[PDB]
């Protein structure tokens, strides 16, 4: 989000052209700014994020449960695809699946791997569920 | 071409420097310079016309928008350019909001302001000032001066607009609002007088002319058995005295009134502007047990991060949201987060501008509950709003 | 009356409707393409196209390429899409086709609406200021041509350097400055491409200087957009080394404003072409703040004014103050001093009373193409 | 250039606005009503007004009896409506505006964005095949005047009565035929109107013509839809009386298509027309299945056949076939037979050949109007 | 001013001679006469050119709509004229729905048909006649025999599209849909020969041809696992043979696939213009225990009552209602009765024609549950189908 606010002036160009070909386009690090409703209302980007401190404060803090919700709704209501960040346990797994999330990244999960890594955890992942 | 007129705003003395010496090798006519709003409407106010304001959107020291808003109704401006060249995605709506002020939107400046860049936009003014609309003089925008002497004359009324259940129209409560009663002019809304006041600093002087007019009319619906609660907009500038708050409570004690029987609204972009020193008395108001909304919602997020706890009851979405679900629908996919946002919260959501039967169905589909808006009430002064509040 | 109109439209029943709505309304010829590789072949043996229509909804990866096939063949004009454009993508996809070279007609929906294809085609021949589609195909065909004014010196005759300035040859409208072409290459960032064509024409006119014995320097613009590339001045040198002229030969001019809000790395090639030993100019300088602490931090080999001190000189004496001041300047620093547009003898003698060496101005001569400079230059 | 704009605006903010938005864009003049009563005496005493503007979502019932009172004065043009018409109700409104003799702009919603009131000036100038408006105003204003065909004897010179047609003395177009108008009469229910206006200057006409001794019958059309009119019978009969002409100097034509669709209570009117002895020709006779069925069931005391039987006569013996049957059917119940469209000897004579007493055509006079009738009329 | 070409479409020869004398002695130029589709379409074919359509927008012999809509794809005609001056409301809509097709609307004829009348509608005619499209002679239009060879040369294919869940896109069943494999056209839709099937009484032979490719099919699914019902669209006048219903349980017997295993889908208008005697046969395929769908649903209630028992397990919503969600608004206050009534009969909803996902959000919103459409599946060939079949 913070990115696209100091882009270039050329830069609906190439982000047309991604979105005519057929790519995806994810808005990344959701509500940085100032104006974050009205930019996702002028661009239809197919995926929003959620930065990781969301998921952290929601023991402490009901408000950031209440703006999960909001975006929840917010991506439900575009048809578009919402993915959280730092999912770290499974309690704050469950938590967030009460809220209605649906896509998420996380230690709990799988940090960052190299490819052999990342493809060794593919097949474990379609292994466990063929069962 | 002629004796262009050029009005600048910027904030920056640096940046004004550099863009009036560009502005003074090219620019066949007179650069103005304002550093503030104040400078800017006195220069505004004894200019006969101003062909060319050259604006920046984000100011510390003043707001643009607002003075171009203002500029708008003066009838003396053709085009604007502005001096941020920024944010691709929302750079169309941003026109289309210059050009709904009844402005001419000619072109972004770059921050370096390069010579040969600024000639391209006046021959590009040069080449519509014809098909543009004539400036005149409009005598119905108050002088400064003469908002200073409304104010000093007891002229200003509270005006009173429900807020109401979307299905029935069941009351609720009412937003207390600025009119002005002018001399020669008729009865005035905040557009012709609260852009001047804001900027010469008198709008805390309004507040307390209204807030007595309207604890004086919440005793008498007490009186009435009616539990209708009145909200005030504090601008965010009142929020600068150590003793707002308290003296907020020793009016409402005066009145024989209870916090809880008010209220207080302050725009998103009035909360997100304001020191923490000053975002203390919302934090008092909230203690007291004041009711708080914060009004003109819709942006973002990033407001609801300011405070250790959220002192708010109430949010009100702008009046923008209903005009756009037509003409934009993706709105109303805004209106949907914010919904979800307000129960989440467990507060309240009002949706204001709401005009037709259609928007008001399509608002309780969406899941909203309360309203202001033409469709239910009018702002009413107090014995037109006391006689509506009989009637359940 | 009559067009002639190239659908590429892969969905044969869609080709089938759309085609025959054409030939409805359409007065002319009508071609057909399955996909790229047909119509790119429909292209390379074919005249004039007045209309090409493709489908950028449906597909996809597959037109945007196409209209860049359409873009480089040179022969085709403008474009209907044959998909509704989302209203808040409307001026990104406008644009879009505009830095194709290729002008956007407008858009509409299968199966056309009859009435719908009337509009477009009465604003199309309707077209019987320049837009970005202009610009960007005036570049791509090589209309830009380098103009040359000479830095002379204001006593004697004097023959020291030249600037080279860009001109567009415009097949309708003739001879333009950057102001008509400088902003859409500026927001649509053209500027380097340009640049190259320039150069290189620079170049080559250097070289016929160098073959007639001549010292003329020959003076370049560098937008600070440039600066911040990866490899400027590395190809300034490669293109200096495959021209066999010597860096001094030649100088780059960049503004004192664009150098202020210049990218993070401009120093990189700056230092480059300072070693190197290409001459560095700044300028109209005195526009910032901080202009004497520029000069301070940056070994520039010149300092040029604007047209602008000059003119007030007469009527106002602070000018010639700050004339004096940068005369001094340069002189304490070693470096030269050119004093622009400089138009009458009553402004070059006192030029000369306050100490200025060059000057540029139509007092000598206004900017030429590069055959009557020649011939300027066979003359000192 | 200049323009004379009066907006009815009560709403004094409001009121404020709408001017003020008007003085940018509108070149001349502009008055304001605070209702409708200050309106009507801007009106009580002005020239043109060029467009009225006002305001039918927020009143209302004001509104509408303003734009009539607009309408009554004769003396605006053009309007633009101060709200945004609802698209289901587009047609609607503009036709209710329409049917008030005024010509309908544009609309546009409060407050006016600029390039919208621009866009309804240059179309309202642009306007600087006649409309709904044009002819409403047209009949309010007394420019249909009645035109004047004979019925004359095929062998003699003879003349017996007259066809009383419709024409419009239009201020740019001039003389034009039902085809013009009768759509737009008929669509929007005017018939009776200009009706009346003509019967009353069919009567002057036909004292005028007693007064000078002629036993000239005057035939008027009667279109289908009046004759379900509860007194139409009775106010033919006041205006005879009023005019003292006898209802036998009168005679009233329906087609018998118009006849098949006419209102159930048709026979009503019809039996009051033949008691009081007015003569009932049955027009374009043998149009339907069952036409000689019809003059079985009702008394018509005249029949006419149109100008496609005598054009028929020289290549198609059945018209004379018909024709023949025709004057025969007429010959037995004792009435008269006009044919109409002769328009040469040649058709003259084959016509008595056959049996036929009546005709109209260009043969003998075209349709006339009062004066040239009434000289015509003087001769024979 | 030449050789006008106008054709009359009416039904009922009375009427038909009324309006043609009346024609005869104005119009210069040929009348042309139909009495029904098969007049109607033959003097098309042989036409090169239709000037004036003179149409009446409801006849018992024939329908003038389905005849507008084919002449409109011939290329061949210019004006359409109604013989019926009909409901006032409902003009507009019905005038946009015949310029959507190609036509040019010149006007009503009153049942009248005065000759003053007509002649205006000739001269309003002709002064749009250069302004209009020309006409030419479209060859894509399949005539009756090359309509009526490929139905004999075994070249129409069923294809197959997927009634989804909204939310998700998780299988439901699928619509079964005639396609032509024209041996030089390519692949042709319905709008291509179905028009002439049903007025040459040929559909009844489309189906037998379909109904097995498609039993053919169903049998895949189940031997899949794979609980997939496949829905037939039945004609109306195919109804009328007493056996249809015997017929079609034998042939289910035959492919060893239960009544449940299918379903049959007529329109509205084709239940409506039924008779009695005709009904049975739903009457009995209900019976069967084959679902029932009426097809293109939401032009009011009164089909509802036709029959004792109601016995249709689905409705389907026209396509033209997603089209106008955006377009007119007041639509989604039909699909929202829609839905309430599919949900009080305890039946099923399924909406067509869904492209967009912002369509998808909305009809969720609505309370719509099942769709067919572009967003979700395209029509396909068995094979693709099949393979679409594996996916869940
Ligand atoms: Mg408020
Ligand atoms: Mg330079
Ligand atoms: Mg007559
Ligand atoms: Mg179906």
């Amino acid at each position: 989000e913070t990115g696209l606010i100091s882009a270039p002036a050329s830069s609906l160009e190439n982000l047309v052209r991604l979105w005519i070909m057929g790519c995806g386009l994810a808005m990344d690090d959701f509500g940085a700014g100032y104006s974050s409703l009205d930019r996702l209302c002028e661009f239809p980007f197919s995926q929003i994020k959620l930065d990781r401190t969301f998921v952290q404060k929601m023991k402490t803090q009901p408000r950031s449960c209440a703006v999960i919700s909001s975006v929840v709704a917010l991506a439900q209501a575009l048809g578009i695809s919402l993915v959280v960040e730092g999912v770290e346990s499974d309690e704050q797994r469950v938590r967030l699946i009460e809220l209605g999330c649906s896509i998420a990244q996380g230690y709990l999960f799988a940090r960052p791997m190299p490819e052999q890594h990342f493809l060794d955890y593919c097949s474990g992942s379609l292994e466990h569920h063929h069962h | 071409m002629n004796d262009l007129n050029v009005l600048v705003l910027e904030d920056e003395p640096f940046q004004r420097l550099v863009a009036v010496t560009a502005l003074k090798k090219v620019v066949p006519g007179s650069i103005l310079e304002a550093a503030d709003g104040k400078e800017a409407v006195a220069i505004l106010e004894s200019c006969g016309h101003v062909d060319i304001a050259i604006c920046d959107l984000q100011m510390s020291g003043m707001d643009g928008l607002a003075f171009l808003r203002h500029a708008s109704l003066s009838g003396k401006v053709h085009s604007v350019i502005l001096s941020s060249e920024v944010d691709p995605i929302l750079r169309q709506a941003t026109i289309s909001m210059i050009e709904c002020l009844g402005l001419n939107f000619l072109g972004d400046l770059g921050k370096p302001f390069s010579l040969e860049r600024i000639t391209a936009l006046l021959t590009r003014y040069n080449a519509r000032r014809q098909d543009l609309p004539r400036q005149i003089e409009v005598a119905e925008l108050p002088s400064v001066a003469d908002v200073v002497r409304g104010l000093d004359n007891g002229e200003f009324e509270a005006y009173y607009q429900p807020k109401v259940a979307l299905d029935g129209g069941g009351l609720i409560g009412a937003e207390v609002l600025a009119r002005w009663n002018h001399p020669h002019l008729g009865v005035l809304p905040p557009s012709h007088f609260l852009y001047v006041m804001e900027t010469y600093n008198l709008v805390d002087k309004l507040f307390w002319q209204l807030f007595s007019q309207g604890l004086a009319t919440r005793r008498k619906l007490a009186q009435l058995g009616q539990p209708i609660n009145l909200a005030f907009n504090v601008h965010p500038s009142q929020l600068g005295s150590r003793a707002l708050a308290e003296n907020i409570s020793a009016l409402l004690t005066e009145f024989h009134l209870p916090p809880s029987s008010v209220m207080f609204e302050i725009t998103e972009t009035g909360l997100i502007s304001a020191p923490a020193s000053s975002l203390e008395n919302l934090v008092r108001l909230w203690i007291m047990g004041c009711g708080l909304a914060m009004d003109d919602f819709g942006a973002g997020y990033s407001s609801l991060d300011r405070l250790c706890e959220f002192p708010f009851s109430q949010i009100k979405l702008d009046r923008t949201f209903v005009q756009k679900m037509k003409t934009q629908p993706r709105s109303c996919a805004v209106i949907s987060s914010v919904v979800a946002l307000a129960q989440a919260l467990g507060i309240s959501l009002v949706v204001e501008g709401v005009e037709s039967d259609e928007q008001r169905v399509r608002l309780i589909e969406l899941g909203c509950s309360i309203a202001q808006g033409y469709l239910f009430a009018r702002p009413m002064p107090e014995q037109h709003f006391l006689d509506y509040c009989s009637g359940s």
